[PDB]
């Protein structure tokens, strides 16, 4: 079961 | 020790960046506004008369931290080179996975962080998405209790869609007759999170699934028993995250695992793994056969590498620096690779997307495979 990272904006 | 690895990653990328003129015939890098968890080339190519490039298109998505998400169609110009977004459609939560329907490639299924599987006809949504952020899918497909990633359209029966979920189930819908469609069938054979599902490319009744229970299961839709598959294989020593059927060899498929290996399988004798491809230093999340070359497959995951394998080199002598069947290591990404797609119209071109917003469209040098 994968753990998504917290996404950063560019 | 944490931000030491940051130095390791920065120095390896410096060496990789310096070596691209000998290792690649093409490298295009593009920073997306938000990262995509998903990537799939659309089937069409346009070659405008008297221009030095061709135009290809990709299905992408967003993964935001607490901002409006979108399903995305991008265009890519490839030489005989810009990357541009053509449409953004409002989507509820991040796009876990997006896949186009072979029989009508305007139709895109998506996996959301809720249990709904959504279906969009992308030509029925405005050019600009509405600032309100409202999601208006063309269908909502009900059946799951949790999110998932696995999604597969049947190439031999239009409108038949499979989906895998963290609820331990696989759902089947027949979308052909913003309404809600309940699952035609729910397959309950796995005892843990189902990570991936894929239809066989030739046999309309046949599909495979892989799960955190470490199993590869082979299912037949003609069976009245939805709690037990036709075959059940102890595939790996950890979670199995992906599978892919070989498009030229109807008995052959590949699975990728948190055990850091890709396994090669023959459907006729699933007691005996044919080969184990070893070189990844972490969990594998995607595996894909080349559309053009029967002995070629690729794999990616958490170690930030995309490996290309050539099965015909299994057993060759050396003298080592890697096994003989490892054709190429793509080291252009500096974060986890979430998905990748082989371009169906330009042999050896791959698009790969990672967690740090990077999209790369690339092609290894010709002398490496020829």
């Amino acid at each position: 079961m994968r753990s998504k990272a917290r996404a950063r904006k560019l | 020790d944490d931000a030491v690895e940051e130095r390791v990653i920065n120095e390896e990328y410096k060496i990789w960046k310096k070596n691209t003129p000998f290792l690649y015939d093409l490298v295009m890098t593009h920073a997306l506004e938000w990262p995509s968890l998903t990537a799939q080339w659309l089937p069409d190519v346009t070659r405008p008369e008297g221009k030095d490039f061709s135009i290809h298109r990709l299905v992408l998505g967003t993964h935001t931290s607490d901002e409006q998400n979108h399903l995305v169609i991008a265009s890519v110009q490839l030489p005989n080179g810009k990357i541009e977004i053509e449409i953004k459609i409002n989507h509820e939560g991040e796009v876990n996975r997006a896949r186009y329907m072979p029989q009508n490639p305007c139709i895109i299924a998506t996996k959301t962080p809720s249990s709904d599987v959504l279906v969009f006809d992308y030509t029925k949504h405005p050019s600009k998405p509405d600032p309100s952020g409202e999601c208006n899918p063309d269908l909502r497909l009900r059946g799951h209790q949790k999110e998932g990633y696995g999604l597969s359209w049947n190439p031999n029966l239009s409108g038949h869609l499979l989906s895998a979920s963290d609820d331990h189930t696989i759902c089947l819908w027949d979308i052909s007759a913003g309404k809600v469609v309940d699952a035609k069938t729910i397959f309950t054979g796995h005892t843990a999170v189902v990570e991936d599902v894929s239809w066989h490319l030739l046999h309309e009744s046949l599909f495979g699934s892989v799960a955190d229970d470490q199993k590869l299961m082979i299912w037949d839709t003609r069976s009245n028993n939805t709690s037990k598959p036709s075959h059940s294989v102890d595939a790996h020593t950890a979670e199995v995250n992906c599978l892919s059927f070989n498009p030229y060899s109807e008995f052959i498929l590949a699975t990728g695992s948190a055990d850091k290996t890709v396994a090669l399988w023959d459907l006729r004798n699933l007691k005996l793994k044919l080969h184990s491809f070893e070189s990844h230093k972490d969990e594998i999340f995607q595996v894909q056969w080349s559309p053009h070359n029967e002995t070629i497959l690729a794999s990616s995951g958490t170690d930030r590498r995309l490996n290309v394998w050539d099965l015909s080199k299994i057993g060759e002598e050396q003298s080592e620096d890697g096994p003989p069947e490892l054709l190429f290591i793509h080291g252009g990404h500096t974060a986890k690779i979430s998905d990748f797609s082989w371009n169906p119209n330009e042999p050896w071109v791959i698009c790969s997307v990672s967690e740090d917003n990077i999209m790369q469209v690339w092609q290894m040098a010709e002398n490496i495979y020829n």
